C-alpha cells in the first residue's frame, strides 16, 4: 500500500494562497500469515528539493521495495508483489528486477490498508517520525494462537473497512467496556473466541448498514455475495519476459569508487560496449566477456577497454565456463588481453572465488596476459540498476585460483586477502566493438550438448543479439509437431489482396 | 466562410450489402403469400421473356469481325442480349453500362469489347503483338477471377495473347505484367496497385476498364470500386487519352446514375434490362422465420429442409447452401437420419433398383473425403474443405446427374460454371470478422448463390428456396425482383481515399481536393438524391451545385489524416503534406488510426513480446473479440505459444497474439470462431507488419527493423526461422526437413560437405543427393568491399556482391529483393540503406553498388553492412566494416575571411582599352574579385583561387591576362581546361574578349598535332584541353614556343577527383617542371571550386599562406537555396515516373515568374519530359504558360523545325536542348531560353557541360543515368552536377537562385553530405601513372628508378599521401612509410612497363625506351592498347582480324551502350559483312567493331550510333598508324 507514502497538508496563508506544508510519508507492506506489518516513514525532508511529488513518493515507494528485497533474508524473498497503487507495478517491476524472480501486479481488489492509520498508534508515531526508517509491527498478534491466518486477514480486512467509514462506530465497538484492555504489545483487542465472533458481527453488520445506509439499498435483501464482496472489497519463460528490460538497466550505473592503492593500473571502459553486454545478457543468465583494450599515448597507468571478446559458453547463477582456447583475432592483434568480465545477478562486495579462479587458470594456462595485470569486472543487477567494478588477483589470489580445484561456495581456502581492486571509468569520448564467434554466435544457453571450453571457433568482427535470440535457444523453435492436411479444412482463404 | 466539419460517422451507410434502402417492396407477376406457423412463405413464380422484336435475328461468329471470330470456336449460338450488345462492343469506344440478370452472357460481351480492342493494335505481316495495348479487367471474386483467367487464357491464346491474374507482390513480378497484356484482377488489387504506383508504368497504353459485377458498390467493398472510378475520370480528364469504361451489373436501379459516374452515355451507351431475358426463368421462395428462439429455429430449418427435400426428392436436383465451415458435412446426415427414421421413406432417388448407375455410386467408394457414405446414396457433401480432387470426383457425377442432391458453400458459386436445377439455401447470413460476428450474407453473395440455379442445356425453368428472416425477406424478395438501388459506401474509406490521391499527388490544395471529392460515385448519387446522403431540401437547394457539401466532407478526412499524421496543414493552407508514416500506412493498406496507433507504440526497445502485441491492438481489428465459449480453449492457446504474450491478459489483444504464434507453430485452435478470427487478422497481419517494418526503418531503429524483417518472414511462411531452412521451399517433405532437424547440426556447415557426408548426419545416403542439390537452391548472397576515406568524420564503402547460390527459375523466379544495410559500431540503429533488386542477368556476378556512410567523434572499431532478403527464411550475409587501424584524414583549417573592400568599378585598371569590354557588362565586381584584384594583378605571382562555379574564375583567369599582356606584348599564355565544352564555351568569350578588343589572337587547341604546335605560336592567349595539351608538350623540349610561355591558365583545377585527371595533373607537373627548367619564372593561375584541400593544392602547385585565396560556396554572387527531394522507390523508373509532379509544381511554386532548366539523365528523356510537363501544366487550365510572347512570333524560328516534337513543345513553351536537333537549332532555342520568350528549357544530362544560355531554378531530377557498360544505373557526377546547380542564377536580376535535387532515398543522402560542404580534390596519380610514366621515359627526362622517384616527388598523389593514405590505401604517413610507397609503386610501375615490351631496365636501377614504348609515347595510345597490338599483329593476320585488335583497344571502350541496344546491333550484325563469334553487344569492343563494320559499309545508321562511330574515326588514326608500325 503505498496510499500513505505521499502527504501534505493546507492552511490558509495571508496572501489568500492554500499553503501547502509536507507532512511524514510512508510505504506500507503487509502479510497476512506473518500477521506482519514493515511502515517505511519518510519524514517531510524528503521532498523539499525535488519538483515532482507524487510521482515522486511513487517512485520512492518502488525504490524502497527494491532496496528492502535487497536487504531482507532471501529465505523470505517472495514470489509476487502485489500493489494497491497500479504506477507502483511500472517502477516496481523496473526496480524488483533485483528479485527479478519476484512478479508485480496490481490488485482489482483494494484493501483499506492506509486508512488502518486511523489508530492513535500508527498514525501518530507516522506523524512523528523525526527521520528516515521502516518500522515493523504485529497486527493479529494474538490471533494465530487458536485462529487462522486466513481468517485473520478477513476480519483485519473487514474492521479496517468499518474503521475507513466512521471510526467511531468502530472505537464503539472496539472500546465496548473499560476494563477490557488490549494488549499493547500487540495491535488489536485480545478478545475471547465468542467475544471475537461477535466482533465480526459488529464489523460485518457495520459495513453491510453503512453500505445499506449510503446507496439507499435494502441491504437485508442483499445476498451473502454483495455481503461478503462490500466487506472485504470491492463488489526460463520467467526469463524471456523478463530479461527484455536490459536497456533500461543500461542507463543507471555505479562505479565501485574506493580507497586508491595509486600504484596499479586503472581500467577506463567506454559504457556502451557495456550497456550491449548487459543487454545481451539477462538478469540472472551471467554473461562472461573476455576485455581488450589499449592504453593511451604515453599514459602508461590507464589502460582503456577498448574493445569487447565474447567466446563460446555459457553463464550460471555464481560462475562462468568460458573457453579454455582463447580468442585470436586481428582486430586485437595490436592489441592486450586485460582479463574478464561477468555480468551478475546477485550483489555482494566481494570478488569472486570462482571467478578469480578462472582468471588466474588463465593466466597460467596462458603466460601472455599478466597476472596482475589481468582484471575481472563485475556488473551486479542492484535495485533496476547496474553497479560495475573491476577487481585484480595478486599471486595470492593467482596461486588461490590456481591449485584451487573445488569451485565451492566457501572452499577450503578463501580468504579476504585473495583479490585487490583497481578503479575504473567510464568514458563518453571513444567507442569500440565486441567480436564473437565464427560459426555459431557466443550464446549456448540453451545448448549444453554443444557445450565445451576447449572448443574450436573462430571469432568474428560483428555484433551479437539479446540472450534469448531466436537462434541460441535451438530447442523450443523447432518443437513442431503438426498435422499439415488440416489446412485443407476450411478451405475458405478469401484473400482479395495483392 | 469557413468549411463547417461534419460528425462524420452517422450519415453514412451502416452494415453494407444489407442496406434495404428503398421503404417499400413491390409483388411479382404470379406472387403468392402463405401465412405458416413459425415461419411465413412467400413464392413467386417464373418470369415471362421480353418478346423479340420484329425482324431480330441472333448474332453467330461469322457475320462479326472476322479479327475477333478467331477463339470463339463451337459457340455458334450466343445469347441475344450478347448478340444485341455486340454490334456496339465492337464498333464503339464509348463508355458501355450493362444490368442484366446472372447468366445473361454480358460476360462475351465485355469479352468482345477485349477481343476488339485487342484487334485495335494488329499488322499484316504481324500478330495482335501487345507492345501498343494493354487492359485492366477487374472482376469481383477470386476463384471466379482465376477461373476466367484459366479459360481465356486458351480461349485468348489464339492469336497468341496472354491473360494473367493479379497476384503478384510488387517488385518481384512487375517486369512479367510488363510482359503482360490484359490483367485480370479485383477491386482490392486494382487499389492496392495504385497506392504502390503499378498502374502509371503501364498507363497511356491501358486503353480500357472491364468492371464486372459493379454491383458490390452498395457494399462496402464499394469504395475501391468508387476509388478507381473517380481516379479514372479524374485522370483521364487530366491526361486527355482516351479509355472504355465497360461496366456489368445485375439488373437494379441507380444504373444511369452509375453510368454517369462511369462518364457512360445513356444515349448510345446504355445497355439496360430486368430480369425479363434470364437465361433460365427463376421461381422463388422466402421462408421467412419469425420464431423468437433460435433454439426452435435451428431445427425448424432443419425440418423445412427436410421438406424441401422430399419435394425435390423426384427427378430432380437440389444445391443445399450451407454457411458454416463443416457445414457441408453437418447438413449431411440430417436428411439421411430424417430418410432413416422415416420407415424406409425419404430415400430411393432412382428410377429402380439396376437404374440410374446405382453401382456405380458405390463402386466409387475410396475417398480421402466423407464421401465413404455420402456417395452409396444419392447425397452428397461438396467443397474445398474435403480435398482437391474430391470436389472433381464429385462434380463429375453431379454433371451426370448421379448426384442429385448436393451440399456445398458459396465456395460453388464462387467456383467454375456447373449447373443445378433447384436451389435450397440455408441460412442468409455469414461469420463476418470485418464488423465482427454474424452478419446478413453479401448481396452479390445471395445473388451468386441464385446465379446456379438453371442449366442452358437440360434444364427449362429453376427454382429457388431461402430460407432467412421474414423481415430481411423484404430487402431478399425487392433484390431478386429489380428493387434494391445500388447505393455506395463511400463515405467509409473516403479518410483512406483522402490519403491514398494525396499520397498520390492528384490532389494538393483543398481545390484539387472538392476536384477529385467530385469524382466519386457518391457525387451523383449526393447530386441527384443527398436525401439519404445527409442534407434536408432546403440547404440542399441552398447548394445546388455540391460546392458546399464538397467544402463539408473532404474537411473531415483532411482533418483527421492530419491529426493521425497522414496530413500536416492548417485551415490557412489547404495544400496537404503525406509523410513516411501515412507513406507506409497508405501503401501497405494499414488503417491510419492503426497507423497512429503504431507511431505512437514504436519505440527502439520493441521486445517481440511488444511488437506482436503492438501488432494484435492494431485498430485494423477493433471489431474482434474474445468470447467464452472459446476462451477455455483460449488457455491452451496461450500454452502452445514459445514467445509469452503473458502482459497480455484474456481478451481480445492475447486472443490476436496467441492466434498468430499457434499459426505461426502451425496449432490446431478448435473452435471455428478463433479460427475466423485467425483468417482475417493473419491475412492483413502481412499488411500491418509491412507497414510498420518500413516505419521504424526508416526511423533508423536496426534492432527494431530486425524484429520485423523476423515476424515478416514469419508471417509470409506461416512458420519459424528456428525451423529448418528447406521448410520455405515446398520439394522436400517435412520428413526430410525433421530428419535434418532432429540433431544439432547448423544450416552455416551444410555447405561444406559431400553429397553424401550432407545426409550422413541422420545416416540416410539416400536423401544426400537431393538435398544436396537444395543446399545449392539455398540463398546466398557473397560480399566484398573496400573503404575509402575523403573526409575526417566522412568515408565511402564500396561493395561488391555476387549470388552464390545458382538460382532456381521456378523458385527465384524474376528477381532477388533484399536490402543492404550500413549500420553503426554496435548496431542498434542503421546509418544507410540500398535496397537490391537483382534480376536474372545478374546472378553469380558482382553487384558493385557505392555509397557513402560517415563516422563521428568515438572512432569505432568495425561498422556493418548487412544484406538480407525480403522473403527469405533464415537466409542473411553480414559485412564486417573494420576500423580499428582506420586513421581518416587531416581536419582541414577553415575558410579564408570574406572581407569587405568597396566594390571595385571597371575603371580600377588604369588602362581604358582594357576596361571597355568590361565596364559595359557588369557594374561590380563581386567581393571576391574586388579581393583578388590586387594580387592578381599589381603582381606576377602564381595564384590558387577558390570559388563555386559562378563567382567570376572567368575574371580571375582575366585580371592576370591582361597582367601579362601588360607585362610584354609579345609575352605568350596558355589556358587549359579539362572539359571541352567549358574550353569551347570559355574560347567563345575570350574571341570577342581579346581578338577585337585587345588584338592578341585567340587558339584553342585541336586534335591535329602539326596543327596545333603551328597554332601556338600565332597567338599569345591558347584555350586547351588536357590530352591535346599533354600529349604535345609532354617532350616540348625541342619546341621553342613551349617553354617561352610566362603565363599559364588551368580552369576547374578541383578536377582531380575524376578520372582522366591524370592527364592535366601530369600536364601541370609537368608546367611547373619547365617553369624551373627554362630559368624563367613562368606564372600560373588556376581557377576552381571550393575545396578543402586547397591549401595542399597551393603548396603543391607553387602559392604560400598569404599569396593563396581559397572561399567556399556559399560566398558567392547570387547566393542559390538548394533543396533534396526524395521518391522513396528503389527502381528508376519508378523515380523518374513520379518525380514529374515536384518539377512541374516546383515551377509553379518556387519560380512561376523565373525560366525553369530541367535537367534530365537522357537526351530522348528531354522530349518526353517536355510532354509530361506540358500534360501536366495543360490540366491546370492556366495553360501554355511557359510562353510569354504571341503566338506569331514563334513561327519565324518555328519555321526550320525538324522535329514535330520541338516545334510543338516550344509551341507551349519548353523547347528541348540536346544532340539530335541541329546547331542552327540549338541557336535558336538558347537564343529564346536567353532571352524569356520561352520560360522553360528540358536540358539532357550531359548538357550541362556546355550550357551556353543561362538560367533563375534548375532542376535535377532523376540523377541517376542507366550506364550500358554495367547495364544498371549510377550516380550524376559531382561536380557537373555542382556546375548545373551553378547554371541557375541571373546575376543582372535575381537575389537568390532555386536547385532542387530530386533524387532518390538513398541518393539524396549523398547530396546532403556533399552539396552543402565544398568537395576537396583527390589524386589517381596511384591508378593513372604508367601511360604518362612511358611517355617521359620515352622523352629521356626519366632516364633511372630514381629519376622515376623523382618523377614521383612532383604530382599530386605527393601531396594527397600524407593527407589521406586511407584513399590509395597507404598503411604509413611517416617519412619511412611514404619512402617505401613512393619506391615500391615506382618500381611496380616501371616493372609492368618493361614486361610491355615497352622498356628495358638495367641492373634495377637504370631504363630506358623500346620500340613499343617509341610507338606508344608519339601516337598517344594507352599501353594496354600497344600491347594488344604487339601480342595480336602477326605474320598472316588480315584487315578483319586488325580491326577487332584495333576496336578492343583501350580508349575504344569508353563510349557506352545505352538501354535496350543489344537488339539494334545485333540485328545489323546480321547482315554486317565480317561476322563474330559468341559476341555481346553489351561488349564496346563488339560494338566499335560493328561501327566499323558499319562505317566500311557505309549505310546510314541513327544518330546515336552515327555521333560514336564519328568518335571512333577522329581518334582511330593514331592506333592505326602505330600498329602498322
Amino acid at each position: 500500500d503505498d496510499t500513505n507514502v505521499y502527504r501534505v497538508t493546507i492552511h490558509k496563508t495571508f496572501e489568500g494562497n492554500l499553503t501547502t506544508k509536507p507532512i511524514n510519508g510512508a510505504i506500507f507492506i503487509f502479510n497476512p500469515r506473518t500477521g506482519q506489518l514493515f511502515l517505511k516513514i519518510i519524514h517531510t525532508s524528503v521532498w523539499a528539493g525535488q519538483k515532482r511529488l507524487g510521482q515522486l513518493a511513487k517512485w520512492k515507494t518502488a525504490e524502497e521495495v527494491a532496496a528492502l528485497i535487497r536487504s531482507l533474508p532471501v529465505e523470505e524473498q517472495p514470489k509476487q508483489i502485489i500493489v494497491t497503487r497500479k504506477g507502483m507495478l511500472d517502477p516496481l517491476e523496473v526496480h524488483l528486477l533485483d528479485f527479478p524472480n519476484i512478479v508485480i501486479k496490481g490488485s482489482e481488489l483494494q484493501l483499506p490498508f492506509q486508512a488502518c492509520l486511523k489508530v492513535e498508534k500508527f498514525g501518530d508515531l507516522i506523524l512523528k517520525a523525526t527521520e528516515p526508517q521502516m518500522v515493523l509491527f504485529n497486527l493479529y498478534d494474538d490471533w494465530l494462537k487458536t485462529i487462522s491466518s486466513y481468517t485473520a486477514f478477513s476480519r483485519l480486512i473487514l474492521i479496517l473497512r468499518a474503521l475507513h467509514v466512521n471510526n467511531d462506530r468502530a472505537k464503539v465497538i472496539l472500546k465496548p467496556d473499560k476494563t477490557t484492555i488490549t494488549e499493547p504489545h500487540h495491535i488489536w483487542p485480545t478478545l475471547t473466541d465468542e467475544e471475537w465472533i461477535k466482533v465480526e458481527v459488529q464489523l460485518k453488520d457495520l459495513i453491510l448498514a453503512d453500505y445499506g445506509k449510503k446507496n439507499n439499498v435494502n441491504v437485508a435483501s442483499l445476498t451473502q455475495s454483495e455481503i461478503r464482496d462490500i466487506i472485504l472489497g470491492m463488489e526460463w519463460r520467467v526469463r524471456a519476459i523478463s530479461a527484455a528490460n536490459l536497456h533500461l538497466r543500461t542507463n543507471h550505473i555505479y562505479v565501485s569508487s574506493d580507497d586508491i592503492k595509486e600504484t596499479g593500473y586503472t581500467y577506463i571502459l567506454p559504457k556502451n560496449v557495456l550497456k550491449k553486454f548487459i543487454c545481451i545478457s539477462d538478469l540472472r543468465a551471467q554473461i562472461a566477456g573476455y576485455l581488450y583494450g589499449v592504453s593511451p599515448p604515453d599514459n602508461p597507468q590507464v589502460k582503456e577497454i577498448r574493445c569487447i571478446v565474447m567466446v563460446p559458453q555459457w553463464g550460471t547463477h555464481q560462475t562462468v565456463h568460458l573457453p579454455g582456447q582463447l580468442p585470436q583475432h586481428e582486430y586485437l592483434k595490436e592489441m592486450e588481453p586485460l582479463g574478464w568480465i561477468h555480468t551478475q545477478p546477485n550483489e555482494s562486495p566481494q570478488l569472486s572465488p570462482q571467478d578469480v579462479t578462472t582468471h588466474a587458470k588463465i593466466m597460467a594456462d596462458n603466460p601472455s596476459w599478466d597476472g596482475e595485470k589481468t582484471i575481472i569486472i563485475t556488473c551486479s543487477f542492484t535495485p533496476g540498476s547496474c553497479t560495475l567494478t573491476a577487481y585484480k588477483l595478486t599471486p595470492s589470489g593467482y596461486e588461490w585460483g590456481r591449485q584451487n580445484t573445488d569451485k565451492g561456495n566457501n572452499p577450503k581456502g578463501y580468504l579476504p586477502s585473495h583479490y585487490e581492486r583497481v578503479q575504473m571509468l567510464l568514458s563518453d569520448r571513444f567507442l569500440g566493438f565486441f567480436m564473437v564467434p565464427a560459426q555459431s554466435s557466443w550464446n549456448y544457453n540453451f545448448m549444453g550438448v554443444r557445450h565445451d571450453p576447449n572448443m574450436k571457433y573462430e571469432l568474428q568482427l560483428a555484433n551479437p543479439k539479446e540472450f534469448y535470440h531466436e537462434v541460441h535457444r535451438p530447442s523450443h523453435f523447432l518443437n513442431f509437431a503438426l498435422l499439415q492436411e488440416g489446412e485443407v479444412y476450411s478451405a475458405d482463404r478469401e484473400d482479395l489482396y495483392a | 466562410a469557413p468549411r463547417q466539419v461534419l460528425d462524420l460517422e452517422d450519415l453514412v451507410f451502416t452494415q453494407g450489402s444489407h442496406f434495404m434502402a428503398n421503404k417499400r417492396c413491390q409483388l411479382p407477376d404470379g406472387s403468392f403469400r402463405r401465412q405458416r406457423k413459425g415461419y411465413e412463405e412467400v413464392h413467386v413464380p417464373a418470369l415471362k421473356p421480353k418478346p423479340f422484336g420484329s425482324e431480330e435475328q441472333l448474332l453467330p461468329v461469322e457475320k462479326l469481325p472476322k479479327y475477333a471470330q478467331a477463339g470463339f470456336e463451337g459457340f455458334k449460338t450466343l445469347n441475344r442480349i450478347q448478340s444485341k450488345l455486340y454490334r456496339a462492343a465492337l464498333e464503339t469506344d464509348e463508355n458501355l453500362l450493362l444490368c442484366a440478370p446472372t447468366g445473361a452472357g454480358k460476360t462475351n460481351v465485355a469479352l468482345m469489347c477485349m477481343l476488339r480492342e485487342i484487334g485495335k493494335h494488329i499488322n499484316m505481316d504481324g500478330t495482335i503483338n501487345v507492345d501498343d495495348f494493354k487492359i485492366i479487367y477487374i472482376a469481383p471474386m477470386r476463384s471466379l477471377v482465376q477461373e476466367m483467367v484459366g479459360s481465356f487464357g486458351k480461349r485468348l491464346a489464339t492469336y497468341g495473347i496472354t491473360v494473367a491474374e493479379l497476384t503478384g507482390d510488387h517488385q518481384l513480378c512487375k517486369e512479367e505484367i510488363s510482359a503482360t497484356q490484359i490483367i485480370v484482377c479485383t477491386p482490392e488489387k486494382w487499389d492496392i496497385i495504385t497506392r504502390k504506383g503499378g498502374e502509371r508504368t503501364y498507363t497511356q497504353l491501358v486503353r480500357l476498364i472491364i468492371l464486372d459485377e459493379i454491383h458490390l458498390l452498395h457494399d462496402d467493398r464499394g469504395p475501391v470500386l468508387e476509388a478507381l472510378v473517380a481516379r479514372a475520370i479524374r485522370n483521364i480528364e487530366m491526361t486527355q487519352e482516351d479509355v472504355r469504361l465497360i461496366g456489368l451489373s445485375a439488373t437494379l436501379p441507380n444504373y444511369e446514375d452509375v453510368a454517369t459516374f462511369l462518364r457512360v452515355d445513356p444515349a448510345k451507351g446504355l445497355f439496360y434490362f430486368d430480369n425479363s431475358f434470364r437465361p433460365v426463368p427463376l421461381e422463388q421462395t422466402y421462408v421467412g422465420i419469425t420464431e423468437k428462439k433460435a433454439i426452435k429455429r435451428f431445427q425448424i430449418m432443419n425440418e423445412i429442409v427436410y421438406e424441401k427435400i422430399m419435394e425435390h426428392a423426384g427427378k430432380n436436383q437440389v444445391l443445399v447452401f450451407v454457411h458454416s465451415r463443416k457445414e457441408t458435412g453437418k447438413t449431411a446426415r440430417a436428411i439421411r437420419d430424417m430418410c432413416l427414421e422415416k420407415d424406409t421413406l425419404g430415400l430411393f432417388l432412382r428410377e429402380g433398383s439396376a437404374s440410374t448407375e446405382v453401382l456405380r455410386t458405390e463402386a466409387e467408394q475410396c475417398k480421402n473425403l466423407e464421401l465413404k457414405d455420402l456417395l452409396p446414396y444419392g447425397f452428397a457433401i461438396h467443397h474445398a474443405g474435403m480435398t482437391r480432387v474430391d470436389r472433381t470426383l464429385v462434380e463429375d457425377l453431379f454433371a451426370d446427374k448421379h448426384i442429385q442432391v448436393l451440399v456445398s458453400t458459396a465456395t460453388l458459386a464462387w467456383g467454375v460454371n456447373l449447373p443445378a436445377h433447384t436451389v435450397i439455401i440455408k441460412g442468409t447470413q455469414v461469420y463476418s470478422p470485418e464488423k465482427g460476428r454474424w452478419t446478413e450474407l453479401g448481396a452479390l453473395d445471395i445473388l451468386q448463390m441464385l446465379g446456379r440455379a438453371g442449366r442452358p442445356q437440360y434444364d427449362t425453368k429453376g427454382e429457388g428456396i431461402l430460407i432467412t428472416s421474414h423481415g430481411e425477406l423484404q430487402y431478399y424478395l425487392s433484390l431478386l425482383n429489380q428493387q434494391l438501388p445500388i447505393e455506395s459506401q463511400m463515405v467509409s474509406k473516403l479518410p483512406d481515399m483522402l490519403n491514398a490521391e494525396i499520397v498520390l499527388g492528384n490532389v494538393q490544395n483543398a481545390k484539387d481536393a472538392v476536384n477529385w471529392l467530385g469524382y466519386a460515385y457518391l457525387y451523383i448519387r449526393m447530386l441527384r438524391s443527398p436525401t439519404l446522403y445527409g442534407i434536408s431540401h432546403d440547404d440542399l437547394k441552398g447548394d445546388p451545385l455540391l460546392d458546399q457539401r464538397r467544402l463539408d466532407l473532404v474537411h473531415t478526412a483532411a482533418l483527421m489524416l492530419d491529426k493521425n499524421n497522414l496530413v500536416k496543414y492548417d485551415k490557412k493552407t489547404g495544400n496537404f503534406q503525406v509523410t513516411e508514416l501515412g507513406r507506409i500506412a497508405s501503401h501497405y493498406y494499414i488503417t491510419n488510426d492503426t497507423v497512429q496507433t503504431y507511431n505512437q507504440l514504436l519505440k527502439p526497445t520493441l521486445s517481440e513480446i511488444e511488437l506482436f502485441r503492438v501488432f494484435s491492438l492494431s485498430s485494423e481489428f477493433k471489431n474482434i473479440t474474445v468470447r467464452e465459449e472459446e476462451k477455455l480453449e483460449l488457455q491452451k492457446l496461450l500454452e502452445r505459444v514459445p514467445i509469452p504474450v503473458k502482459e497480455s491478459i484474456e481478451e481480445p489483444s492475447a486472443k490476436i497474439n496467441v492466434l498468430l504464434q499457434a499459426f505461426i507453430s502451425q496449432l490446431k485452435l478448435e473452435g471455428f470462431a478463433l479460427m475466423a478470427d485467425m483468417v482475417y487478422v493473419t491475412q492483413s497481419a502481412g499488411r500491418l507488419m509491412r507497414a510498420i517494418f518500413e516505419i521504424v526503418l526508416n526511423r533508423g531503429w536496426a534492432q527494431l527493423t530486425d524484429k520485423t524483417l523476423n515476424l515478416c518472414k514469419m508471417i509470409d511462411k506461416r512458420m519459424w526461422q528456428s525451423m529448418c531452412p528447406l521448410r520455405q521451399f515446398r520439394k522436400l517433405p517435412e520428413e526430410v526437413v525433421k530428419k535434418i532437424e532432429k540433431k544439432n547440426f547448423p544450416f552455416e556447415r551444410l555447405y561444406d560437405l559431400n553429397h553424401n557426408e550432407i545426409g550422413e548426419l541422420i545416416r540416410m545416403p539416400k536423401m544426400g543427393k537431393t538435398i544436396h542439390k537444395y543446399v545449392h537452391l539455398f540463398p546466398k548472397l557473397e560480399l566484398s568491399v573496400h573503404l575509402q576515406p575523403i573526409t575526417r568524420s566522412t568515408l565511402k564503402v564500396e561493395l561488391t556482391i555476387t549470388p552464390d547460390f545458382q538460382w532456381d527459375e521456378k523458385v527465384h523466379g524474376s528477381s532477388e529483393a533484399f536490402w543492404i544495410l550500413v549500420e553503426d559500431v554496435d548496431s542498434e540503429v542503421i546509418l544507410h540503406h540500398e535496397y537490391f533488386l537483382l534480376k536474372a542477368k545478374y546472378a553469380q556476378d558482382e553487384h558493385l553498388i557505392t555509397f557513402f556512410v560517415p563516422v563521428f567523434e568515438p572512432l569505432p572499431p568495425q561498422y556493418f553492412i548487412r544484406v538480407v532478403s525480403d522473403r527469405w527464411l533464415s537466409c542473411e550475409t553480414q559485412l564486417p566494416v573494420s576500423f580499428r587501424h582506420l586513421i581518416l584524414p587531416e581536419k582541414y583549417p577553415p575558410p579564408t575571411e570574406l572581407l569587405d573592400l568597396q566594390p571595385l568599378p571597371v575603371s580600377a585598371l588604369r588602362n581604358s582599352a582594357f576596361e571597355s569590354l568590361y565596364q559595359d557588362k557588369f557594374p561590380f565586381f563581386n567581393p571576391i574579385q574586388t579581393q583578388v584584384f590586387n594580387t592578381v594583378y599589381n603582381s606576377d605571382d602564381n595564384v590558387f583561387v577558390g570559388a563555386p562555379t559562378g563567382s567570376g574564375k572567368t575574371i580571375c583567369a582575366e585580371f592576370a591576362i591582361l597582367r601579362m599582356l601588360l607585362q610584354s606584348s609579345e609575352g605568350r599564355c596558355v589556358y587549359i581546361t579539362p572539359m571541352e565544352a567549358l574550353a569551347e564555351q570559355v574560347y567563345m568569350d575570350w574571341y570577342e574578349k581579346f581578338q577585337d578588343r585587345l588584338n592578341k589572337k585567340v587558339v584553342l587547341l585541336t586534335g591535329e598535332t602539326s596543327t596545333d604546335l603551328k597554332l601556338l605560336g600565332k597567338g599569345n592567349i591558347i584555350i586547351s584541353t588536357p590530352e591535346k595539351w599533354d600529349i604535345l608538350s609532354r617532350r616540348w623540349k625541342q619546341r621553342k614556343n613551349v617553354q617561352n610561355i610566362n603565363l599559364f591558365v588551368v580552369d576547374e583545377v578541383h578536377l582531380i577527383g575524376g578520372e582522366n585527371g591524370p592527364v592535366l595533373e601530369v600536364i601541370c607537373s609537368r608546367m611547373r617542371y619547365i617553369s624551373s627548367q627554362i630559368e624563367r619564372p613562368i606564372r600560373i593561375v588556376a581557377l576552381s571550386s571550393s575545396l578543402s584541400n586547397a591549401k595542399d593544392v597551393a603548396h603543391w602547385l607553387g602559392c604560400s599562406a598569404t599569396s593563396t585565396f581559397n572561399f567556399h560556396p556559399n560566398v558567392r554572387p547570387v547566393p542559390l537555396e538548394l533543396h533534396i527531394q526524395g521518391f522513396n522507390i528503389s527502381h528508376t523508373q519508378t523515380r523518374l515516373l513520379s518525380m514529374a509532379k515536384p518539377v512541374y509544381h516546383a515551377i509553379t511554386k518556387h519560380s512561376p515568374k523565373k525560366p525553369v532548366i530541367v535537367f534530365v539523365p537522357s537526351r530522348k528523356q528531354t522530349r518526353l519530359t517536355a510532354i509530361d510537363i506540358l500534360t501536366t501544366c495543360a490540366a491546370d487550365i492556366q495553360r501554355q504558360r511557359f510562353l510569354h510572347c504571341t503566338e506569331k512570333d514563334l513561327i519565324p524560328y518555328l519555321e526550320k523545325l525538324s522535329d514535330s516534337t520541338l516545334k510543338e513543345t516550344l509551341l507551349n513553351g519548353v523547347g528541348y536542348l540536346h544532340e539530335g536537333l541541329s546547331p542552327m537549332e540549338r541557336r535558336l532555342v538558347e537564343q529564346l531560353f536567353s532571352s524569356g520568350a520561352i520560360q522553360v528549357v528540358v536540358a539532357s544530362r550531359s548538357l550541362c557541360w556546355g550550357m551556353n544560355v543561362a538560367a533563375h531554378l534548375v532542376i535535377i531530377m532523376d540523377t541517376q543515368y542507366y550506364n550500358g557498360k554495367i547495364h544498371a544505373y549510377v550516380d550524376y557526377p559531382i561536380y557537373d552536377v555542382l556546375q548545373m546547380v551553378g547554371h541557375a542564377n541571373r546575376p543582372l536580376q535575381d537575389d537568390e537562385g532555386r536547385c532542387v535535387i530530386m533524387c532518390q532515398g538513398s541518393k539524396k543522402d549523398f547530396f546532403k553530405k556533399f552539396l552543402y560542404e565544398p568537395l576537396p580534390v583527390e589524386s589517381h596519380l596511384d591508378h593513372c601513372m604508367h601511360d604518362h610514366f612511358n611517355a617521359e621515359i620515352v622523352t629521356k627526362t626519366i632516364e633511372n628508378k630514381q629519376d622515376a622517384v623523382d618523377y614521383l616527388t612532383w604530382t599530386f598523389l605527393y601531396r594527397r599521401m600524407t593527407q589521406n593514405p586511407n584513399y590509395y590505401n597507404l598503411q604509413g604517413i611517416s617519412h619511412r612509410h611514404l619512402s617505401d610507397h613512393l619506391s615500391e609503386l615506382v618500381e611496380q610501375t616501371l616493372s609492368d612497363l618493361e614486361q610491355s615490351k615497352c622498356i628495358s631496365i638495367e641492373d634495377e636501377m637504370d631504363v630506358a625506351p623500346l620500340n613499343l614504348g617509341m610507338i606508344a609515347a608519339y601516337y598517344y595510345i594507352n599501353y594496354t592498347t600497344i600491347e594488344l597490338f604487339s601480342m595480336s599483329l602477326n605474320a598472316k593476320t588480315k584487315v578483319r582480324g586488325l580491326i577487332e585488335i584495333i576496336s578492343n583497344a583501350a580508349e575504344y571502350e569508353n563510349i557506352p551502350i545505352r538501354h535496350h541496344e543489344d537488339n539494334l546491333l545485333r540485328q545489323l550484325a546480321q547482315k554486317v559483312p565480317h561476322k563474330l563469334n559468341n559476341p555481346k553487344f553489351n561488349d564496346p569492343h563488339v560494338k566499335t567493331n560493328l561501327l566499323l563494320q558499319a562505317h566500311l559499309s557505309r549505310m546510314q545508321l541513327s544518330a546515336e550510333l552515327q555521333s560514336d562511330t564519328e568518335e571512333i574515326l577522329s581518334k582511330a588514326i593514331r592506333l592505326i598508324q602505330a600498329c602498322v608500325d
